RNA sequence: GUGAAUUUACUUAAUCAAUGAAGCGGAAUUUCUAGCGUUAAAGUUUCGCGAACUGAUCCGCGUUGA
RNA sequence: GAGUUCAGCGGCUGAAUCCGGUGCGCUCUCGACGGCCCUUGAAAAUCCAACGGAAGUUG
RNA sequence: GGACAUGGGUUAGUCGAUCCUAAGAGAUAGGGAAGCUCCGUAUGAAAGGCACGAUUUUUCGUGCCUAUCGAAAGGGAAUCCGGUUAAUAUUCCGGAACCAGAAGGUGGAAUCAACACGGCAACGUAAAUGAAGUUGGAGACGUCGGCGGGAGCCCUGG
């Protein structure tokens, strides 16, 4: 039985992809996140612009993370303050460091988280 | 024997209905 | 970000095609299919399949991809591709003469056991009995079918064994409830653990092999059955803390007074079981002779479903037969013109079967 | 925005849970103006009759949050 | 994994009622529906009184 | 005279162009609701699937399903055809009346899409039924 | 380099030209028009768009041409 | 209701924020054209459409 | 005081970059070169796909057809007004929209004359299934000259 060819090419056949199945791991330990909202959220901001917001936009400043985004933030604000941001705006400042405002909700009072956190 | 079926042949010359599936093997780039 | 491209979530991310998913999982479709008979992956329909499809039309079976994801690492795939290097291994030994290597590859063969997969597709064995009547009817259905070449001999005395310790285990348990005779066979219906089981018991006849139906197919059906009703009956002996596998060759007082015995013109493999499973004493080749004082057949089974023994003079030799009763059997014009303006809310397809 | 011409329409989607706010604005030539904050636009109804505007104002539903000019 | 939906039982069919070489034609399309057959787990007008 | 009461024809302009027509009757004359020379046609809207030796009688008859569509044309947007389609149950249905009544016009869409069921059927008039390529 | 009687020839080594390496060598034996041409089908033989075989010859197979 | 302009009051209260014309004008733009070239004055990602007809009382 | 010191300050789904390709760079296949490296960019490459199947000798068969980088002035999805700070705004605030993607839901529309009607027509309508394949369009285009329309500005009567 002739194969019957009708392309005039030769095109190189499937074989079968066996999956990777190591005798060993490369890694004994997998490392930790390397991103969790400790290392996310480093300082509040305390300065006359950043009370400003906080007092009539309901917005905290937060210095954070280089690496941390839009998402993060707002996953370790919850998770740090117990309060859901509405919105988060960033910036990395003249200085090299990012910080972030974050809106809360009308449910959440910007005056009285800041007042548990400590700095205000 | 259903009317509907007719013949409909295609002729297959030069300038006519586009070429059947042949055989190619003695052209392929191998 | 920039413009999301259509097709790339939702339907047409979870669901996947049966082709696609063979070349995801790199299997052929027979491979494809024995996976998804052991395990429990079965087409599951987009609500809409034109979207699912990336916009294209074309009639298609989907599945989802995290079933498809799921089968990737599953161990038979590996114990599929090793029987594949074991036979070719065996075909070259065939060709090149090397009996004896041929006789150590057929020792060394690769098998693969079931035991993950049972446990998975019942994590409790409440959900295993309950999936058990399909296993008991194939089980039933091919311990009566002579064996051929598609059919292994080994595989039907295994299947020999399972249904006598089933039987038995109906029979020291009084399990057995209901028992109906219809064209196509005996319908038997036990309780256990509360669950229902019905399953079909034809008759033991000489009968030919249709010559249509794919025997693959069964084959899988067999094993995986095979493997369930193994891992159940074990279970159930310990339970009850009698040894497996057994050794024996094969109203819990209706039939206690009654010494039985039967003739050669009877089906005697169900009327063994079926006696027997409320504790009457049965002879084989006498307060009662079944031949078809004299009783038919029927008035066994109208007794049993009654709980109480019928009349005689109904069921005499001869005599007339009622009707065989399946016990699985169990203002206007404006109300009916009130249909305004709701289209899908309009429901008279229920008024239009119920 | 929107401009809504009916006012059965003002109520229904006013009914709509949609609905979250409403104001009632009073011009200087005496036409009322009835604006109904949903989710995706202001629809508004121009009534410049006196009469339909507190039937239709006391029409709207209680739950509904009205508001002064 | 949703329950196979059982097929229905002895529709009241026997030797007289006054409503097999098939079988393993069945069974096979039995086995063939458990895994081809996709499973799927499921005012008052009153015209009366006001008659103009 | 080239236009008369059952001569095929095809339609150049229009919703329906490119379709072919049976002309039921000609108004050559004109009329005040159509000032000019129209005619009445009755033409093949979906033209029937091709059909093979195989395929069960069921798909056959799917396929074979035919939906016509009535309709005024002028003689300019007529494109007349040598082929003549014939039958007496298309004789005399269609009118001005049949257009204004709307009950009719359907009663008569449906008559025409019958007679070319049997039609279709028995095999005549292959390329009145034969879509045409362009 | 290979032959045939300095004279002729051959091509597989190398050189040149083309391409999507499509119809090369043998034998058997489409032109009044700026339209459309795909997703075979009739024929035959088994058993519905399931098949097969031809429709669409066979053979050699050196992708063709210099 | 904004913005602007004004009149008061000790944030608040009153008003007005009107009706028109014109053009070889300026800037931009659009439309329909005319001229010029041995110069005829990008690609691609994306997007839409057609031809085709696969599939196909509930659904 | 743009100097010295101390603090503060740049907030975007819509603005750009990112995406695309341009001239051009530049791997890979190959071939050079003692080599550093050079040439080469679909080439003398086996350069990848997609669909059908009661599961096929439970060892897969049957068909069908080009990297990347390179434009903050080129191509390109979608945001406006008012307000606000000592210093930021098409980014924040108030109000009002818009784009793309995703899922199902509600209402309607087609359908047992399967995939809507009307208009002679140009074509219209809130819908109005369309796979593979093929084809078309948009993206997408010089420069000059007058002419006509609009907007803002200028001008002007109360």
């Amino acid at each position: 039985a002739k194969k019957v060819r009708t392309s005039t090419t030769f095109r190189r056949p499937k074989t079968l992809q066996l999956s990777r199945k190591p005798k060993y791991a490369r890694k004994s330990v997998a490392h930790a996140p390397r991103l969790d909202e400790y290392k996310i959220i480093v300082n509040p901001i305390n300065s006359e612009s950043a009370m400003k917001k906080i007092e009539d936009d309901n917005t905290l400043v937060f210095h954070v993370h280089l690496k941390a985004n839009k998402f993060t933030i707002k996953e370790a604000v919850r998770k740090l303050y117990s309060v859901e941001p509405v919105k988060i705006n960033t910036l990395i400042r003249p200085n090299g460091t990012k910080k972030a405002f974050v809106k809360l909700s009308a449910d959440a009072d910007a005056l009285d988280v800041a007042n548990r956190i400590g700095f205000l | 024997k259903n009317p509907l079926f007719v013949s409909r042949p295609r002729s297959f010359g030069i300038g006519q209905d586009i070429q059947p599936k042949r055989d190619l093997s003695r052209f392929v780039k191998w | 970000a920039r413009v999301k491209q259509k097709g790339k979530a939702g339907a047409a991310r979870i669901y996947i095609t049966r082709n696609q998913a063979l070349k995801k999982l790199q299997l052929t479709l027979a491979d494809f299919r024995r996976i998804c008979i052991l395990k429990g992956v079965y087409p599951r329909e987009p609500k809409n399949k034109k979207k699912a499809n990336k916009g294209s039309t074309a009639p298609v079976t989907f599945y989802y991809t995290k079933d498809i994801q799921y089968l990737l690492h599953e161990p038979i795939v590996q114990k599929f591709r090793e029987y594949k290097v074991f036979a070719r291994k065996l075909s070259k030994a065939l060709g090149k003469g090397e009996l004896e290597t041929a006789k150590r590859l057929e020792a060394r063969k690769p098998t693969y056991s079931l035991d993950h997969i049972i446990k998975e597709r019942y994590p409790t064995f409440h959900d295993a009995l309950k999936d058990i009547d399909d296993a008991l009817s194939m089980l039933f259905l091919f311990s009566t079918m002579p064996v051929t070449d598609k059919i292994g001999a080994a595989t039907v005395a295994n299947c020999e064994r399972l249904c006598a310790e089933f039987q038995h285990y109906v029979i020291r348990s009084n399990s057995l409830r209901k028992a109906f005779l219809s064209i196509k066979g005996i319908y038997y219906q036990a309780e256990i653990f509360g669950e229902q089981i019905t399953w079909i018991v034809p008759y033991k006849f000489a009968q030919s092999v249709p010559t249509d139906v794919d025997f693959r197919i069964m084959h899988t059906f067999l094993e995986f059955y095979q493997a369930l009703m193994g891992f159940v009956n074990f279970k159930l002996y310990n339970t009850l803390g009698l040894r497996y596998p057994p050794k024996i060759d094969v109203n819990t007082s209706l039939f206690s007074n009654f010494t039985f015995f039967l003739s050669r013109e009877v089906p005697r493999f169900s009327l063994e079981f079926v006696i027997r499973a409320f504790g009457g004493k049965v002879g084989w080749d006498i307060t009662h002779h079944i031949c078809d004082i004299y009783i038919q057949p029927q008035w066994v089974y109208d007794s049993i479903n009654k709980g109480i023994l019928e009349r005689t003079d109904l069921y005499a030799c001869g005599a007339t037969l009622p009707p065989h009763l399946s016990p699985f059997v169990k203002e206007e014009k404006e109300a009916k013109e009130l249909s305004k303006m709701m289209m899908s809310n309009k429901q008279r397809k229920l008024y239009s079967k119920l | 925005p929107r401009q809504i011409s009916d006012i059965k329409q003002f109520l229904e989607i006013a009914r709509r849970k949609d609905a979250t706010s409403a104001r009632i604005k009073k011009n200087t030539n005496k036409d009322v103006k009835f604006k109904l904050r949903c989710s995706k636009y202001l629809y508004t109804l121009v009534v410049a009759d006196a009469k339909k505007a507190e039937k239709l104002r006391q029409s709207l539903p209680p739950d509904l949050t009205v508001t002064e000019v | 994994a949703p329950a196979p939906k059982l097929p229905p039982p002895s529709h009241e069919e026997s030797y007289n009622p006054p409503e097999y070489s098939n079988l393993i034609k069945e069974k096979f399309e039995r086995c063939l529906d458990l895994y081809l057959a996709p499973r799927v787990r499921r005012k008052l007008p009153t015209p009366s009184e006001l008659r103009p | 005279k080239i236009l008369k009461p059952g001569k095929v024809a095809l339609i150049t302009r229009g919703r329906f162009a490119g379709k072919k027509v049976v002309i039921l009757q000609a108004i050559d004359q004109g009329s005040k609701s159509h000032p000019f020379g129209h005619a009445v046609v009755a033409g093949v809207e979906r033209y029937p699937l091709k059909v093979t030796k195989s395929m069960g009688a069921k798909r056959i008859a799917r396929r074979s399903r035919v939906k016509p569509f009535i309709k005024v044309v002028n003689y300019n947007h007529l494109m007349p055809t040598r082929y003549a389609l014939e039958l007496d149950n298309l004789k005399g249905l269609i009118t001005a009346d049949t257009f204004k009544e709307p009950t009719q016009r359907s009663a008569a869409r449906k008559t025409v899409k019958k007679t070319f069921e049997e039609k279709y059927q028995s095999g005549k008039s292959a390329w009145f039924f034969t879509p045409l390529r362009f």
